């Protein structure tokens, strides 16, 4: 019953940031902090109240807390929310990254910050609704309604050093990609609903009703193909990945849009929740293609990330490679691989959040992002080079950080299922270390290659240092003690895996 | 002895304090924090050894918590302590304490002092984790921490780019070896279902009865990880390059931490290699080839640090030869003694570099035996221990045990390769001694430990590693006499060429085959060239070819098609009315024809 409020209080908070903007320029940031603190507090309350550690697996469906309201009764469409361990973990991560995004844009005294904050929490409420909703039309509605504030923020509030045409082009490319993939997902959803109506005779858009749908082979393959095309653009999966570095590079220079918008990957949650249980046989047949797409994504993203002269573009390609690892993890049908996938998504979100925040602050210090114009920056700032060294160490899969735990349980489950893809992915981890070292050496080590890197730069303030140290502590605790996270998602992942491997 | 985790906690606390100090502390207080952390770790290690020998020499287990638990996959954060672990922990803590206080003397007046001590504290903590790991995953955590600290300490002077290139190359080859180690971990968990060493030993013969191929793959992958970490064939190409960093980090890497990890990995997993004897013989062959290659590479070298690099690689190959001839006690004894004399030689080489205004070319400096006598004496005893000088050093006893274990098990070729390597190492070490030197508390302690006093210390390996088969006493004496004669003949022959004015050296060195062999062995037998031209250059070529993002343009093709089609269709809207009526007539004809054909 707290889930409708969990979606709503970001929207009410964004409306309050827009409305209380007339009270002063410095007011809506405080309102946004209060409402994201409240959203994170309710997510943690659901974590402490759900009892996720001692929960068994009763089969799909098994929701810890659900909500029903009729929305379009003509089609049997409901505002239908449901939370379990995986959804709760992603909602907590959403609240954390939303708090970090609000804190990261604290130094803006611009004239129209109210609409910036309104679009930010519209994005946050949309992605929270994607995680919570299981009704197909409502899930699709959140999936495409979180898209408009992303476009507006990238186009209007984006990177000030670039022209308006480049920001407009990047935003339009991202919007066209994501909304066309939403449209083909809607085609798959509609065809699934019509197949269920022809089988039974009742208008159901509900996720639990669509599971017991008899489909011939070939139709289910096409529905799975539409779902995978949507979740492949949104992952990203190559070659459907060109929107990601363009949207990251022309994002706002504070860095809040990267954390709130794209750094929570709804596509892998959609694959775990919708692509695998609704289409078990089609996904089992598609597993070689998806796993080889993951291999190509890992190596392609590494080869991009080594060859980028832009640090933000580099981190975007790190995201491409890590989500290629997650894509390999999804299509194995293993308990250990799925749990490693969950750990890898959480750790990648935290590590890329730290990397994006530190890159934004580096750009604020030095007023450039080209990696050929900077060097020897370890002796020029106080805290930023060491923290970026820690996060670049985290992103290459280092023990003591959750990335190693997630990637290694992914590889253990995969090698239990397929060995060759596992060994090629481990060489992809070698490539990941290569690009992380290249970024570190071309960014902070060496001699000064320009004049802006030859002078002493001001240090980071207390707020940004506190949030970066919070991310560091969270990554260390995830790496050294991931057991509460594994026990939180043990029931839902087990239900999904049992549904996937028991129907084939 | 309940303070086993303190040897991890105290270096971690020292690293955290020195990292968050950010150099604002003075040199005295930061040095006190770092070397006091390592010294307290060493004192806790001494107490652990005392209560280990006061409890009947029994393996102890301290399970701190559970790392991860996904169904059957149960991996725990448990520490273990046996004679091998006690020996490794003792040598790591003691040699690290000596190197740490010598670095406290050495790094004075240098930027990154607190950063240096934090990185070395993290190095010590990660290696204590490595040697006190109950399972392969915590061992992999210590492995990765040791590799990261090696990367962070080799490129310590970040301003000069060749330090950074050396650190990056070392991290890349170690990550490749650790990916091979990860392959071993995946195979072992897939077959046996556990990563704990003891349970793997128990359930290995029960599971691999009718099939013994995946076990051979797992042991081969373990050997690949070991040769990646210990700089052996074929992943030895980072050592001499990665001595671009400061001296105490080099002493820590080559004496105790970086190169002995693979030896400890092979020794700890001795049962799995014992049930796959072909892989063990491959370990011995790899060690023999690497020690001979390292000797021939250290022949023609002109830098003292690279000479010590290939000497370290030669003794690591000696240890791998000992492990391949089922001589485990000899291997660990050689590990401890090599740690002692190589730490002494590296610290004295750093003293030489500081005394000779940061000059590293051995041919520039000469007649240094009378400028400073104490460092010359330490270098003499370190070379004598490294050359296996009989009856007074510890390296002689270590190599004698290694070759006795090689001969007693029927490996005549490996024993011959060991004798050639002993001749080789005596020759190049006293070549370097005579080129450099002719033409205080850690140093004293390591000088004492470099002699037979260090040979008096025996590791408590009874009950953990299997006993080496005893050689006959007459053949044992024959082997000892042959090894001593070989070392003495090599030392006298090196004195014949290099102590006097060089006649035969320049006669064959300036010849075209001689110059060809010298240039071949100077570049480590052309392995860096092969790895640059086989693995690095295609990587840069593919990166440069792909930097335009060809898949992005492939998916941007239909946008270009849509733009072209729209611009083509907009030409039909010319604005003429008669054309509009003609187009209406054309459409009427088209729809009528389509209705008639169906
Ligand atoms: C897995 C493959 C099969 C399934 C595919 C399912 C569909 C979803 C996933 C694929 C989406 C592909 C989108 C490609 C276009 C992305 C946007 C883009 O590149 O825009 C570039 C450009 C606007 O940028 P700008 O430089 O400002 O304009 C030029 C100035 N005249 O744009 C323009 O100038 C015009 C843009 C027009 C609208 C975009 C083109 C859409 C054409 C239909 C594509 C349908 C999918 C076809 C199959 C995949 C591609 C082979
Ligand atoms: C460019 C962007 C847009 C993408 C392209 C546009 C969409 C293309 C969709 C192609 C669909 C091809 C279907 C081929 C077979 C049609 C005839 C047939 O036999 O259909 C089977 C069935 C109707 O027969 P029925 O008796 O209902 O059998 C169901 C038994 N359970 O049929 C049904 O019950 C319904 C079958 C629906 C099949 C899936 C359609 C959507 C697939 C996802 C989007 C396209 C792929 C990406
Ligand atoms: C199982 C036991 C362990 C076994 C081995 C485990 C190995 C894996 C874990 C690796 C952890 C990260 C290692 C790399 C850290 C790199 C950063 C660093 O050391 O920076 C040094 C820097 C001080 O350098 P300095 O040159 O003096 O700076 C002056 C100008 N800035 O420092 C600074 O500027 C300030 C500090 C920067 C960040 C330091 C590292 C932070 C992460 C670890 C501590 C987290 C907090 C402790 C609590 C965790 C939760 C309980
Ligand atoms: C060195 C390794 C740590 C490296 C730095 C990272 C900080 C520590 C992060 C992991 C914390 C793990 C932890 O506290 O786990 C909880 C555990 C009790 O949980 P459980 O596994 O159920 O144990 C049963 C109790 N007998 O708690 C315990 O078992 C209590 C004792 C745990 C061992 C000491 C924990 C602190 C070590 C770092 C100190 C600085
Ligand atoms: C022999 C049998 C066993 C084989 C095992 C597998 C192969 C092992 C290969 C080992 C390679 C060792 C050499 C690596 C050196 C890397 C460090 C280096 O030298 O960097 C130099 C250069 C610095 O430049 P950079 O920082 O990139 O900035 C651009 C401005 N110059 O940076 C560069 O040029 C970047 C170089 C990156 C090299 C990546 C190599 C990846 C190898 C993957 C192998 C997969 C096998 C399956
Ligand atoms: C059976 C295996 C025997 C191995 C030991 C052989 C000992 C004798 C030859 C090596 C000593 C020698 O003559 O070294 C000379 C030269 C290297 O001396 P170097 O210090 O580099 O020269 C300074 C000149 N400015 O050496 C060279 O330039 C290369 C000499 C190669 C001699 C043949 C080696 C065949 C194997």
């Amino acid at each position: 019953m707290l889930l409708p409020w969990l979606i709503l209080i970001p929207f009410i908070g964004g409306f309050l940031c827009w409305q209380t903007e007339r009270f002063g320029v410095k007011v809506p940031r405080w309102i946004a902090l209060i409402t994201m603190g409240l959203t994170l507090a309710l997510s943690l309350q659901l974590w402490l109240q759900g009892g996720y550690s001692l929960t068994q697996s009763a089969g799909i469906p098994q929701w810890q807390s659900e909500f029903d309201m009729p929305w379009i009764p003509r089609f049997g469409i409901s505002i239908h929310l449901a939370i379990d361990g995986l959804s709760l973990l992603m909602v907590v991560l959403t609240g954390l990254l939303g708090v970090l995004a609000v804190l990261c844009s604290w130094k803006e005294i611009e004239k129209y910050q109210g609409f910036f904050h309104l679009n930010l929490m519209w994005i946050l409420g949309g992605v929270i609704g994607v995680f919570l909703a299981i009704d197909m039309f409502l899930f699709f509605f959140f999936w495409e309604m979180m898209l408009v504030p992303m476009y507006f923020l990238i186009a209007l509030w984006g990177h000030k050093a670039s022209d308006g045409k480049t920001r407009i082009t990047a935003a339009t490319k991202f919007f066209i990609y994501t909304q066309a993939s939403g449209l083909v997902m809607l085609i798959a959803i509609l065809a699934l609903v019509f197949v269920h109506y022809n089988a039974t005779g009742v208008w159901t858009f509900n996720y639990e009703e669509l599971l017991n749908t008899p489909m011939s082979s070939g139709v289910e393959y096409l529905l799975m193909l539409g779902f995978f095309i949507a979740f492949a653009v949104k992952m990203p999966v190559v070659p459907l990945h060109g929107w990601l570095p363009d949207a990251h590079s022309q994002a706002p220079t504070a860095g809040s849009v990267d954390l709130a918008g794209i750094l929570l990957k709804t596509a892998a949650y959609g694959l775990l929740r919708f692509s695998l249980p609704l289409f078990p046989n089609a996904s089992a047949e598609f597993a070689p293609i998806a796993m080889w797409l993951g291999v190509i994504g890992i190596f392609y993203g590494a080869w991009m990330a080594f060859a980028q002269t832009d640090i933000k573009r580099l981190i975007a390609y790190t995201s491409v490679s890590h989500m290629g690892f997650v894509l390999i993890a999804i299509y194995t049908g293993s308990q250990l691989a799925y749990q490693g996938a969950v750990i890898q998504m959480i750790a990648h979100g935290l590590s890329a959040a730290g990397l994006f925040i530190l890159c934004g602050q580096l750009y604020e210090r030095i007023h450039t992002r080209d990696m050929r114009m900077m060097g020897g920056l370890w002796s020029k700032m106080k805290w930023l080079p060491a923290l970026s060294l820690f996060f670049a160490v985290a992103t290459l899969g280092m023990p003591g950080t959750g990335n190693f735990v997630g990637e290694f349980m992914i590889l253990f489950g995969s090698f239990q299922v397929v060995p060759v893809i596992t060994v090629i992915s481990t060489f992809g981890l070698v490539f990941a270390s290569v690009y992380s070292l290249a970024m570190l050496h071309r960014a902070y080590f060496g001699k000064a290659k320009s004049q802006i890197a030859s002078q002493e730069l001001p240090g980071m303030s207390l707020r940004e240092l506190f949030m970066i140290l919070l991310l560091v502590v969270l990554l260390v605790l995830l790496g050294f003690y991931p057991q509460p996270i594994l026990d939180t998602s043990h029931s839902a992942i087990g239900n999904i895996q049992q549904w996937f491997v028991n129907s084939v | 002895m309940n303070m086993l985790a303190l040897t991890i906690i105290l270096p971690l606390i020292g690293f955290v304090l020195l990292a968050f100090s950010r150099g604002r502390w003075s040199e005295n207080v930061s040095a006190i924090v770092g070397v006091g952390s390592v010294g307290l770790a060493a004192l806790v290690t001494a107490f652990i050894g005392v209560d280990f020998f006061a409890n009947g020499e029994q393996t102890y287990s301290q399970p701190l918590w559970t790392w991860m638990s996904v169904g059957d996959f149960n991996i725990g954060f448990n520490l273990v302590l046996d004679g091998l672990s006690l020996t490794m922990l003792s040598v790591v803590t003691g040699v690290g304490f000596l190197i740490h206080m010598y670095a406290s003397w050495y790094m004075r007046g240098e930027e990154g002092y607190s950063r240096f001590f934090a990185y070395t504290n993290l190095f010590i903590a990660s290696m204590v984790v490595l040697v006190l790991a109950d399972n392969l995953l915590l061992m992999y955590l210590g492995w990765e921490g040791v590799g990261l600290c090696s990367y962070l300490l080799i490129g310590f002077y970040y301003t000069d780019p060749k330090n950074g290139a050396a650190a990056m190359k070392a991290f890349v080859v170690t990550r490749v070896g650790d990916v091979f180690l990860a392959f071993a971990l995946f195979i072992l968990y897939n077959e046996l279902g556990t990563l704990n060493f003891r349970e793997m030993v128990e359930l290995a013969p029960a599971h691999f009865a009718d099939g013994n191929n995946m076990l051979m793959w797992a042991t081969l992958m373990l050997l690949g990880g070991a040769v990646g970490k210990s700089a052996q064939l074929p992943l030895q190409t980072w050592l001499a390059d990665a001595m671009a960093g400061p001296t105490p980090v080099s002493a820590l890497i080559h004496a105790a931490t970086m190169v002995t990890a693979g030896v400890y990995l092979i020794a700890r997993t001795h049962g799995l290699f014992l049930m796959t004897p072909e892989v063990l013989h491959l370990v011995g062959i790899v060690g023999a080839v690497t020690l001979l290659l390292a000797g021939f590479a250290a022949l023609v070298q002109t830098d003292i640090k690279r000479v010590l690099a290939y000497s370290t690689m030669s003794q690591i190959g000696y240890m791998f030869l000992a492990l391949g001839v089922q001589a485990w006690d000899a291997a660990i004894f050689h590990l401890m003694t090599h740690a002692f004399f190589k730490a002494l030689l590296f610290l004295a080489s750093g003293s030489v570099i500081l005394a000779c205004h940061h000059e590293q070319n051995i041919f520039k400096m000469g007649g240094l035996r009378k400028s400073i006598p104490l460092v010359y004496l330490c270098f003499l005893v370190g070379g004598a221990a490294l050359s296996a000088l009989p009856l007074v050093t510890a390296g002689f006893f270590s190599k004698d045990e290694i070759l006795a274990g090689a001969m007693a098990n029927g490996h005549i070729n490996l024993m011959v390769a060991g004798l050639v390597g002993a001749f080789m190492t005596s020759l190049y070490t006293f070549r370097m001694i005579f080129i450099v030197f002719h033409g205080s508390l850690p140093l004293i302690v390591l000088l004492i430990l470099s002699t037979f006093v260090g040979a008096l210390i025996v590791p408590p390996l009874q009950g953990v590693l299997p006993q080496t088969t005893e050689l006959a006493h007459g053949s044992m004496l024959t082997l000892e006499i042959t090894s001593g004669v070989v070392a003495v003949v090599g030392i006298l022959l090196a004195a014949w060429l290099w102590l006097g004015k060089r006649t035969l050296v320049t006669s064959i060195a300036n010849s075209a085959p001689g110059r060809l062999l010298s240039t071949w062995w100077y570049n480590a037998w052309g392995f860096d060239w092969l790895y640059d031209k086989v693995f690095v250059k295609p990587f840069l070529g593919i990166a440069w070819l792909l930097k335009r993002d060809p898949l992005n343009s492939m998916m941007n093709i239909p946008a270009v098609l849509s733009r072209f089609a729209g611009k083509g269709l907009l030409l039909s809207e010319n604005g003429y009315l008669r054309w509009y009526v003609a187009s209406m007539s054309i459409g009427a004809v088209v729809v009528l024809a389509l209705l008639m054909v169906l």
